């Protein structure tokens, strides 16, 4: 996941 | 006890009023006090003066990175409860770093972070509620939606970012989980942010473009994204829980959708709700  | 904070970031003025344009953020003094908010991100810079001692970054699932050296988690924690940029100004913030500093996290490390926050929340003093923020995302993984779903099932108001893909949220996680409060992002002219994900699975919209908040290194930064709209929601909920009482984890998302300003946004496609957060301000 990656931060948005 | 409603007070008001003048010259507040547009996003806070947008949530305590039905019509856009206000720079004053009006809210009840209790300000989500007695409530706990978990920020699952790159960590939170506790030492920051905007958190007035109410933030503590307590856990990490990233090797030898026990600090937010990215910025994301601290920016999000500032919107949840920092003195000047946050919704729930009396709330207690807890950081759980599940994304390393280059901004990457394994699903395994993320699922572990969600459980840590649930198990840890019961060792903390949160008489009026525990809320949670997940301004992160990736491709759809049932494992994640399930760990997310479990948070909901344990009584934690978990809100997650819709996504920044200008696509239907159904294809990402924690976004596609029916049970969490998924958040889309809003513009100050009341338009869906060009990048905001949408779809039946998004449960609410909140300020997501040009949001000013706390940042690492003792500063503030202004960034746009559905991760900026999410802490508006996690904070809105802590606030409603410290004021009206915790109604349940899904019930709090439901309560938020009931208070929300309707059909005032543009850019919202068919099948997607036209709900914009509102904090219930009597004189709103
Ligand atoms: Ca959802």
């Amino acid at each position: 996941a990656a931060p948005v | 006890a409603y007070t008001q904070q003048p010259g507040a970031p547009w996003g806070l003025g947008r949530i305590s009023h039905r019509s856009k344009g206000s720079t004053t953020y009006e809210y009840d003094t209790s300000g989500g006090s007695g409530t706990c908010a978990y920020v699952i991100d790159t960590g939170v810079e506790a030492s920051h003066p905007e958190f007035e001692g109410r933030a503590s970054q307590i856990k990490s699932f990233i090797s030898g990175q026990n600090t937010d050296g990215n910025g994301h988690g601290t920016h999000c924690a500032g919107t949840i409860g920092s003195k000047t940029y946050g919704v729930a100004k009396k709330t207690k913030i807890y950081g759980v770093k599940v994304l390393d500093n280059s901004g990457s996290g394994s699903y395994s490390g993320i699922i572990s972070g969600m459980d840590f926050a649930v198990q840890d929340s019961k060792s903390r003093s949160c008489p009026k509620g525990v809320v949670a923020n997940m301004s992160l995302g990736g491709g759809k993984a049932q494992s994640v939606n399930d760990g997310a779903a479990a948070m909901i099932r344990a009584g934690v108001f978990l809100a997650v970012a819709a996504g920044n893909d200008n696509a239907n949220a159904a294809n990402y996680s924690p976004a596609s989980e029916p049970t969490v409060c998924t958040v889309g992002a809003t513009t100050s002219s009341d338009a869906r942010s060009s990048f905001s994900n949408y779809g039946n699975l998004v449960d609410i919209f909140a300020p997501g473009s040009n949001i000013l908040s706390t940042w690492i290194g003792g500063t503030t930064n202004t960034i746009s994204g559905t991760s900026m709209a999410t802490p508006h929601i996690v904070g809105l909920g802590a606030y409603l829980a410290g004021l009206e009482g915790f109604p349940g984890a899904q019930a709090l998302c439901k309560r938020i959708q009931t208070l929300s300003t309707k059909n005032v946004l543009t850019g919202i496609p068919s099948g997607t709700v036209n709900y914009l957060a509102f904090n219930g301000n009597p004189s709103g």
